[PDB]
């Protein structure tokens, strides 16, 4: 029966789901943040680079 | 019996969000409110790429962070050097209707697709003068709404009917298919690491993916509405995701969850596009209003707007340097943007 | 007669600002470069060339008949002017009724081939004929100043063309009108009926037609302040609607602005 | 996440008069236009009736035309269909299909075979 | 000034736009259209009836080139996608017309109205004008004459709706059938009427299964639609 089977796929893929090992909002946060903050000086649209280095400069 | 299953599905949901819950210690704008603020991103049209016949419908720039191209639906798929505004190639495709192209990470190929549910792979190092059609990958059932290559042998692609596949190119056929959508898969990012990719879809889930285990790792639901792009952050431990609802949010793997939600009340139009920027500060996201807003992707407010284009914005894509962003439009205008100091 | 002259020279001034500015929105904001904007370009142009012409001829005839030296050689130089800047002025606003009647008529949308042979025939032809008759009053009837333009068998290739451009002009119009009728074939309708008919009135001339065909004495009263005086207007009226009432100029310029 | 829970639906005499309630979550209720759809045992999926944001616009099937009045609380974001003088032909699952996108009127896919922002639906017998 | 290298870029970028000018060319002088309509509908008729008169299995477009005069249309048939169009469809946005084709004697056609309703109101479609086939109108008169199956049990304003002056019916058929052709028709244009506010036009046409007119009512109503494209333009329409 096709409703059967897809509502035992979707029960397994919930069970998949909910048996992960989550991590803390805050500790997901802390590590986006410090992405940004070690790449900040390695990113030229916030911190615009010379327009001697800039490629597509006028 | 069906309702039994419903029953365990509604129960398994409920589990799944008392620990979402359970894990939002604190949100991002409470970590994120002590950060100096992004300030006032100018941007200025440095490229506008003219050529194309009609509206633009995606985009990819290569690694080089200097090649890009672009696909529109009068069926020229044109490649461009972005310092000179060069026409490299221009390819004319078999179906006009294109609504995806990938470049390689190598440069050898670019992929394209659309209503013709065919992934075409156009061959550009051939001893020809001219570009060829490598592969047609023809098993999908529905548009081709993205495509990403993992590698010069392996495509991901994503269709209409509600399915991922990863094709292998020289065999032509899907090595893997991803199955658990049920709407529309509109939007694929691979992860830097090119092992996991996330996929958004009409049904307003975004769905993280193996591309070697063919499962779905997890689903992400804050969406109210079709999730028309998807972007991994630059560290593959979270994704932004555009919607028709004209939100963007940031959803965490490991968190299962909403960082955050980036909208503005003047923001009715959807999102066509999104992109990080090379550190993940900002998120560039493309709208049907003519604008990209730039958005600090950690205090979720608007750095600044890409305000140049006539109409919807449709493509949206970031340099792997992250020295440029190019924003493909429906006014047939391809343009290309850098701040000064 | 003074009256006449004032509000000529007013109205052309008027004109010749607001097309400036008309010229100058339509060539710098790169969306609005369809050719139809520049058939409206270029008659904007006509318009400025007209005005400052006919300055160039009333200048010249009222100071070097008597008041400077020679300079009577600068005379000949202002009526060829007027003349050439006339017959631009007419052959574009034909080229007007022209394009868009090309453009109705046109099976496909592809009509960009009918855009250059019409910037070639609304330059050139002026060109042809204010030669033409340059060449015969250089070489029958040259007169100290060539205003004097009784010389009936050369002052028609000039007189000529006007008279053709303005009845072809008048035949366009009437079938436009007819295709506008098509399309609104109950109350509004005769509304936008009214305000498209009054929109072509100046954008072709039509208001030449009351005058064109007559001998220049019949009606002379009237012809006077509607060709000369409310004509120096036209470039203004036409500069308004056709730019500032556009609504893809408005709104290029507010997305700009 | 969204999720539409229809309710009230249940058997009813010939007409008799039922009121089905969907319960709306996970989105601004308010900016959506909202649909109810029906599938008769015997047919395919069809649209029943529609209400705007606001109520300021609503439509029907000539089927229902006169006999259902459809209606919105945003406040309690809950969609009602008043389903007066029932008949047999009425006999379906009705289903509440909330449009893709907000602010907008263009009613697309609501009577797909699969839809994502649709309810289970509530089975009415007649 | 340039180095050869930059040179010889600047060399294949003027060839490839030289090529994209041809191209320009053709494609801007090419009519494209989408051809919308249930599967009961004769869409697959009139693709068929046009691809003899004029000019994989996953392949979810189908393009018939047609051509009438020197007009070059290129009509695509939406064939192997799924009933949701929603994303699909803003590809069209471009499109001369759309062509909707309605199975007029299958009073399932409330929900060809809803597609048309959709089709008509959408954001990206707006500004797209419609040629409505009203097609199997023989089935229609048949399906009316017979008296079967009444319009009214369908759609209950056909009990009170007249048939207007404006009817130019065929000097053979039944006043009845006139009377549902148009009705039909007139629900059609209830929703074109509803909302197009000159920005978009419907065309119906009372179409048979196989008619060869549709290829010129297609070349007609794009010159139409082209016609008041450019008087809007120049501000008279």
């Amino acid at each position: 029966t096709a409703s059967i089977a897809q509502a035992r796929k979707l029960v397994e893929q919930l069970k998949m789901e909910a048996n992960i090992d989550r991590i803390k909002v805050s500790k997901a946060a802390a590590d986006l943040m410090a992405y940004c903050e070690a790449h900040a000086k390695e990113d030229p649209l916030l911190t615009p680079v010379p327009a001697s280095e800039n490629p597509f400069r006028e | 019996e069906l309702d039994q299953l419903r029953q365990e599905a509604e129960q398994l949901k409920n589990q799944i969000r008392d620990a979402r819950k359970a894990c939002a210690d604190a949100t991002l704008s409470q970590i994120t409110n002590n950060i100096d603020p992004v300030g006032r991103i100018q941007m200025r049209t440095r490229r506008t790429l003219r050529g194309h016949l009609a509206k633009i419908y995606a985009m990819h720039w290569g690694t080089d962070s200097r090649l890009l191209v672009s696909a529109s639906q009068d069926g020229k798929l044109i490649i461009w050097d972005s310092y000179t505004t060069n026409k490299v190639h221009a390819i004319p495709l078999r179906s006009s209707w294109v609504m995806t192209c990938a470049y390689a990470p190598s440069g050898n190929y670019v992929a394209c697709g659309g209503l013709d549910n065919i992934c075409s792979i156009y061959n550009l190092k051939t001893r020809e003068g001219n570009v060829r059609v490598s592969r047609e990958l023809a098993g999908h059932t529905g548009y081709l709404s993205c495509c990403r290559f993992l590698d010069d042998n392996q495509i991901v692609t994503s269709s209409g009917d509600t399915t991922c596949a990863l094709w292998d190119i020289e065999t032509g056929q899907q090595t893997t298919t991803f199955t658990g959508h049920t709407g529309d898969v509109m939007s694929l990012s691979l992860a830097p690491d090119t092992r996991l990719f996330v996929s958004g879809a009409c049904d307003a889930s975004a769905k993280l993916w193996d591309v070697r285990e063919g499962m779905c790792r997890q689903t992400f639901t804050g969406h109210e509405s079709d999730i028309n792009a998807i972007c991994f952050f630059p560290n593959g431990n979270a994704f932004a995701t555009g919607s028709d609802d004209a939100t963007c949010r940031l959803f965490d793997l490991r968190a299962d969850q909403e960082l955050m939600t980036y909208s503005h009340d003047n923001i009715i139009c959807g999102i066509t596009s999104v992109s990080f920027s090379k550190s993940g500060r900002l998120l560039l996201a493309g709208y049907d209003d003519f604008n990209c807003n730039v958005w600090d992707a950690l205090k979720a407010d608007r750095a600044g707007v890409l305000a140049g284009h006539d109409n919807r914005v449709s493509c949206l894509g970031v340099t792997d340097d992250g020295m440029a962003v190019a924003t493909g439009s429906w006014d047939s205008f391809l343009k290309i943007w850098n701040g000064s100091s | 007669f003074s009256t006449v002259k004032i509000i000529y020279t007013v109205g052309h001034s008027i004109s010749i600002v607001a097309l400036f500015v008309a010229i100058t929105i339509l060539v710098a904001l790169r969306r609005l470069h369809c050719p139809r904007n520049y058939v409206h370009t270029q008659l904007f142009t006509t318009f400025i060339l007209k005005a400052g012409a006919v300055f160039l001829k009333d200048a010249a005839l009222f100071h070097s008949d008597d008041t400077d030296h020679f300079s009577t050689v600068l005379c000949k130089v202002s009526v060829a002017a007027s003349h050439f800047a006339t017959m631009t002025n007419f052959s574009w606003l034909l080229a007007e009724a022209v394009y868009l009647n090309c453009l109705l008529a046109s099976t496909s949308p592809s009509s960009r081939r009918a855009f250059w042979w019409l910037v070639l025939a609304g330059w050139g032809l002026p060109v042809l004929f204010t030669g033409t008759w340059v060449s015969c009053k250089l070489a029958f009837e040259d007169i100290a100043c060539w205003d004097l333009d009784d010389t009936s068998p050369y002052w028609w290739i000039i007189k000529g063309p006007i008279v053709l451009s303005v009845g072809v002009n008048f035949g366009l119009f009437l079938n436009i009108i007819r295709i506008l009728v098509r399309k609104l074939e109950t109350q509004s309708q005769y509304w936008r009926l009214s305000k498209s008919t009054l929109f072509l009135i100046p954008l072709f001339g039509i208001h030449y037609i009351i005058f064109n065909f007559l001998p220049d004495n019949a009606g002379l009263g009237i012809r006077l302040p509607l060709e000369l005086g409310l004509g120096s207007f036209q470039g203004f009226i036409v500069a308004i609607l056709y730019c500032f009432l556009n609504q893809e100029v408005r709104t290029e310029i507010s997305r700009k602005w | 996440q969204v999720q539409l829970q229809e309710s009230g639906g249940g058997l009813v005499q010939p007409g008799g008069s039922l009121r089905l309630s969907c319960a709306a979550s996970g989105f601004t209720f308010s900016n959506y236009k909202m649909n109810w759809v029906r599938q008769a045992p015997g047919k395919g999926l069809e649209w029943v009736s529609d209400i705007s944001q606001s109520g300021a616009s609503i439509s029907y099937t000539g089927s229902v035309k006169g006999r259902f009045t459809i209606s919105r609380d945003n406040a309690k974001n809950t969609l009602y269909l008043q389903m007066n003088s029932l008949k047999p032909e009425d006999t379906a699952v009705y289903y509440c299909a909330r449009c893709p996108a907000p602010f907008t009127r263009d009613c697309f896919d609501v009577t797909s075979t699969t839809y994502a922002y649709r309810g289970q639906g509530t089975q009415v017998t007649v | 000034t340039l180095s050869a290298e930059d040179k010889a870029a600047v060399e294949r970028s003027k060839m490839i736009e030289k090529q994209l000018q041809k191209d320009k060319q053709v494609y801007r002088a090419t009519h494209r259209l989408l051809l919308l309509g249930a599967d009961n509908s004769g869409k697959s008729t009139i693709v068929k009836q046009m691809r003899i008169y004029h000019v994989v299995k996953t392949s979810g477009i189908f393009e018939t080139k047609f051509q009438v005069d020197k007009v070059n249309f290129h009509m695509f048939d939406v064939g192997a996608q799924r009933d949701e169009r929603r994303k699909w469809i803003q590809c069209f946005n471009d499109v001369t017309a759309i062509i909707f084709v309605v199975d007029s004697s299958d009073y399932r056609l409330q929900e060809a109205l809803n597609d048309f309703k959709s089709i008509w109101n959408n954001r990206w479609l707006r500004t797209i004008s419609v040629i409505l086939f009203l097609n199997k109108q023989d089935l229609l008169a048949e399906k009316v004459l017979a008296g079967k199956s009444k319009i009214e049990d369908y759609f209950p304003e056909f009990a009170r709706y007249t048939t207007p002056e404006d009817a130019t019916p065929e000097p053979g058929e039944d006043p009845r059938v006139t009377r549902a052709k148009y009705f039909i028709r007139d629900e059609f244009l209830r929703i074109s009427t509803a909302s197009g506010d000159g920005r978009h036009y419907c065309y119906p046409h009372f179409t048979c299964s196989v008619d060869t007119e549709n290829a010129r009512r297609i070349f007609n109503d794009c010159r139409d639609i082209i016609q008041r494209m450019h008087l809007r333009q120049y501000e008279l329409l």
